[PDB]
């Protein structure tokens, strides 16, 4: 539909300018919209040329912005709902005992309402994602914890302003130079009586021995564990790696992406060098190359826990989960 | 068929193909004794089947003959279960036989396609003695238009780094050749490790040659990233404390000189099998979810 | 003196007396060259004594030697400050110079007496290759009625791990031999590691043959205890930051194969020596002392 076309452009460009929606569970929403929408306006006789038409918006939708894993999650999240679903109405993972033991394209005419009715499913599971994340805020706060934070978590600060409802704490929070946006977080703790200091990243290393646990937040889980996080906070995990500090990465699993970190140079985001150096420096410009990376790749094993809308995991069975959300023929997409 | 014959089999499939490796020669070994059996009972095949692999196993000293032997015994109980009647199994063993073996043989080509794309232009890689996978795994490399360097060691008790490098030097690959003793020497310059694996033990370690486990150890110890390429039927239940801990039916015979060492799954960073990289904990589900 | 008979009696000391050590050679060279000079300034003194030095370490490319030509050049350094009149201070120069190879002649036997408390009863030793100073305190442990069985690594390039092996069998001490791989498969069965030192480093690190860290990065990977005997006279003010920043002199002529790596002191329990038992810090604390 011309509609249709106009927001997938909209979303897009969206996309490629910047912006849009702030928080990664209002993307998630619009992302799960639009492909609801395209499924059900576009014209499709069987289940192979639906998969190729998602395959193609999800391609240019990835291609849009690489660094933002959450459509291409959705997109993947889809084609398996798309999977399991043919499968069931039709038919009835690699493994050794599927090795040991051992097609699409042919129209049913009743698989588009199951998965309208599994994407909204997914949607409402979506919805209370953030309230199941705090509602296990007590089993990991006790009294006069101190906790620490870097930059604006909006899920770290949902948990926190659940567990202050019951126990008193402490909380550090750094900012996250150059975008220091850990200052609103620390505002808006204080604002809920959470007693909290402002510091800079530098400082990290500083306080780590006088902190308990950390807990943050990240962009995008990765199939082996690891993190794509805000810039600084590789060098957080590795300061709170020396304490032994346990280190509690509160990440809905809508942020799970089956790519490997074998891509490189790709991974951060790169943005205009005028955040960290001023336009106004003059000259010295012309000979200095300046860059602002926004994200970090952190290893899986400086995590030592991932809490999510389903509960508690260790990161080495990260690989399980995956196997549970995405179709392995989907990764490359 | 015979023992003799058996062996004679085993031993004249390995040779008029150098490029497959033992446990494949052995699970079609196995095979070809399970299509010429002239049995009736799923008991007798079952013990004659175990005592074949126990033959095989004697013939040469190898975890992957050991792994391969495992795995058909848990394939022909999975037939087994499948169909009652021995007459109806057999044909179905024998059939899901070849496509087990076609699949083995495509897990090479699928192992270097997967791992190919780790590696990147301009890095230095070190393996550790003659692997075929890593040997796919890097004239993939280069198919894809790739320039890195390959550092090689010896393995001193049969040269078979000199091979690797004589291999890699074919394709014109720029590889350099150091002594057992320049690991943690050469470690520094790399940038990843590729090794192969003759056996991947229950807890995601793996069973390698005698030099592996310095190797990763060096590596663990400069923060370097340890990848390890192994076929699927290298799984075995097998869980070694430590060194000791290792059968002697796989460390002599194949002062004191070992042919094989074990490495933990603290020092593996990734594992590029056919089934995918998986974390070193992955390798344990598929046997649980194997053996019910 | 002449270049070529300099040379000779390198060699000529070296030759007769085997148990001797390049370094006591170096340094006796260089003292038979001082005591027949026939000069007059200690200028021109210092001059022909640092190409001495240099045409020396021609004929061996050790870092013993170079380590014995700086401490000789700061031995007439300091003889000098004391005396300004050429002839005393060349007489001063001979004496000091007889009490110091005899000094540093019996460094071995106080190595010895100092270092063979640190076996047990019953222990298992872990050594990488020949080194008189651990034949000297393994013979020393067994002159005190102490049994223990040595582990030896072949040391490839150059099999002197069998040399060690047969002159520890001379007095029929029990006695192993594993390759170079395997030393990460023996790590778990000793109880320590203890080695020679060809030249230790300002940091407290030593230069030694090329499989050394491979045993320092293992035994500090499995917590044993990492000991190095090592001479007084094998201080080198050198600081490398890597295997890399090693001097290319010491590397080769002693497909690229170095002949020595550099050991962090960080991997190193304690220093015997003839001055005592020393953590690395104090090491380069002597340094600091020498040189004002």
């Amino acid at each position: 539909g011309s509609e249709l076309s106009e927001r997938i452009e909209s979303f897009v460009e969206t996309l490629k300018r910047g912006g849009g929606p702030r928080s990664s569970e209002e993307m998630a929403r619009e992302t799960l919209g639009l492909l609801r929408q395209i499924i059900t306006d576009h014209r499709w006789s069987n289940a192979g040329e639906l998969m190729e038409l998602i395959r193609r918006e999800g391609r240019r939708m990835t291609a849009a912005q690489p660094s933002e894993t959450t459509v291409g999650n959705m997109v993947r999240r889809v084609l398996k709902i798309i999977r399991e679903e043919y499968g069931r109405l039709h038919g009835r993972q690699e493994s050794l005992h599927k090795l040991l033991t051992s097609d699409f394209s042919f129209h049913y005419a009743q698989l588009q309402s199951n998965i309208i009715e599994a994407i909204n499913e997914l949607l409402v599971e979506l919805e209370g994602t953030m309230e199941n994340i705090a509602a296990q805020a007590l089993e990991h706060i006790h009294s006069n914890e101190v906790i620490m934070t870097i930059g604006f978590s909006r899920t770290v600060e949902a948990f926190l302003k659940e567990a202050a409802r019951k126990r008193k704490f402490h909380v550090i929070v750094a900012e996250c130079a150059p975008f220091c946006q850990g200052h609103e977080m620390a505002v808006n703790l204080s604002k809920a009586g959470i007693e909290t200091t402002v510091m800079t990243d530098a400082a990290i290393f500083a306080v780590m021995s006088r902190v308990n646990k950390v807990i943050i937040g990240t962009k995008t889980i990765l199939a082996n564990g690891a993190l794509r996080a805000v810039t600084g906070t590789h060098t957080l995990a590795l300061a709170a790696k020396h304490h032994s500090t346990p280190l509690i990465v509160c990440a809905p699993m809508f942020k799970l992406s089956p790519q490997f970190p074998n891509e490189e140079d790709s991974f951060h985001k790169f943005v205009a060098p005028e955040e960290v150096l001023p336009f106004t420096e003059g000259d010295i410009l012309e000979k200095v190359s300046v860059h602002c990376p926004v994200f970090d790749y952190v290893p899986p094993e400086l995590i030592t826990l991932f809490i999510s809308n389903i509960g508690g995991n260790a990161p080495s069975y990260i690989y399980r989960l995956m196997s549970e959300l995405y179709h392995p023929d989907d990764h490359v997409l | 068929m015979d023992d003799k014959e058996l062996i004679e089999y085993f031993k004249s499939q390995m040779k008029e193909d150098p490029d497959m490796a033992s446990a494949v020669a052995a699970i079609r070994t196995l095979l070809e004794f399970l299509k010429r059996d002239k049995g009736e009972t799923i008991q007798g095949l079952r013990a004659n089947l175990t005592s074949a692999i126990e033959t095989l196993c004697g013939v040469d000293s190898s975890v992957a003959v050991s792994s391969g032997g495992e795995l058909f015994l848990r394939f022909i109980s999975l037939a087994s279960l499948e169909y009652s009647d021995y007459s109806k199994c057999k044909k179905i063993m024998i059939e899901r036989g070849e496509l087990f073996l076609r699949r083995i043989s495509l897990s090479r080509n699928k192992i270097a396609d997967l791992c190919h794309t780790f590696i990147k232009d301009g890095a230095t890689i070190l393996t550790h003695a003659y692997s075929r996978v890593v040997l796919r795994v890097l004239e993939a490399a280069v198919a894809a238009k790739k320039r890195f360097s390959v550092y090689v060691t010896e393995s001193q008790p049969d040269l078979s780094g000199k091979k690797m490098a004589k291999a890699l030097c074919h394709l014109n690959v720029p590889v350099t050749v150091v002594l057992d003793a320049a690991v943690g020497y050469i470690m520094e310059k790399a940038d990843l490790v590729i090794v192969g694996a003759e056996g991947v033990v229950e807890n995601g370690g793996i069973i390698n040659k005698i030099g592996t486990n310095q190797m990763a150890v060096c590596a663990k110890a400069q923060n370097k990233p340890f990848y390890v390429v192994a076929e699927s039927f290298k799984f075995v239940r097998l869980f070694p404390l430590n060194q000791q801990d290792v059968p002697d039916k796989f460390k002599y015979k194949a002062e004191e000189h070992p042919w094989v060492d074990y490495t933990a799954p603290s020092l593996i960073t990734l594992l590029f099998t056919d089934l995918g990289v998986l974390t070193p904990s992955a390798v344990s589900d598929e046997l649980i979810k194997l053996y019910l």
